[PDB]
């Protein structure tokens, strides 16, 4: 129910800077978001969360089907710190959406590092 | 039944609510319902939270540009997707907790998006959406959808 208003200040690990965000054309992190990645991964298996969906984007530059396979190489990079971090590689559910889904304005750079992202979905 | 349902969506998302904090915390929390829906009749009802806080439910139009000002919480019916980008692209860079009533446009959009009908209400949750949204989020919200 309404456990929530019993929180103090430990363990909100899902603000603004959660964000899993690559460099353009990149499929591969760096230490700044493998390190975001590893302390995402422990908060869910704190709260008994063991799986999870990951869903890689791109921004709009290039053919859909390059960035259709781009995307899906993002995802992987994301599920590998997962089973790394202890989620059974089973529980690990892959997709890319290449260029179809922005969540930001591609006619920007900084909308267009938006959309490079994978989205963590934690399934029902 | 459809009354069981919308009491089932009325306590899930007061539970969720508990687990949220605004950057400016209002008087009373402003609720607005987007959309054809079946199962908000209990919101619009009117709540209380368990912290004393009244919780204001109102329907409005999909194309009304200031969503994101109006409310503090908005809970999003069956729109199609352009629609579904109206109220997004209305609510980018404002601190808006989203919630759907379906679920099955999670990718992009909602934090949480709830399966109603079945033995019990659960829910998909967003993580990018989440940390997009300008509102704190704790990650022991997840529990709600299991057991």
């Amino acid at each position: 129910q309404e456990q929530g208003f019993e929180l103090r200040d430990e363990g909100w690990e899902f603000g603004m800077s959660s964000k899993v965000l690559f460099g353009n054309n990149l499929d591969r992190l760096n230490p700044d978001s493998r390190n975001t990645l590893t302390k995402i991964a422990r908060a869910l298996l704190a709260v008994d969360i063991d799986k999870v969906r990951l869903e890689g984007h791109t921004d709009n530059y290039g053919d859909e089907g390059y960035n259709q396979k781009l995307s899906e190489r993002r995802a992987e990079s994301v599920a590998a710190v997962f089973r790394e971090a202890g989620m059974p590689a089973a529980n690990i559910e892959v997709r890319g959406l290449g260029m179809s889904k922005p969540v930001a304005d591609n006619k920007t750079r900084a909308g267009r590092s938006e959309n490079r992202r994978v989205a963590i979905i934690v399934p029902a | 039944s459809i009354e069981q349902r919308s009491n089932a969506v009325s306590q899930v998302l007061l539970g969720i609510f508990s687990y949220v904090r605004w950057p400016k915390e209002p008087a009373v929390l402003q609720l607005c319902v987007v959309g054809p829906t079946e199962y908000a009749d209990g919101l619009l009802r009117g709540m209380v939270q368990a912290n004393g806080r009244r919780v204001h439910a109102e329907r409005r139009a999909v194309d009304n540009p200031d969503l994101g000002t109006l409310c503090n919480v908005i809970y999003l019916g069956v729109v199609d997707e352009r629609e579904r980008q109206q109220v997004f692209r209305s609510l980018a860079g404002h601190p808006v907790l989203s919630i759907s009533e379906r679920g099955t446009e999670c990718s992009v959009g909602s934090m949480f998006c709830l399966n109603v009908g079945g033995p019990r209400i659960t829910f998909e949750a967003n993580l990018d959406s989440i940390a997009r949204s300008g509102v704190r989020v704790h990650p022991s919200v997840l529990k709600l959808a299991r057991r």
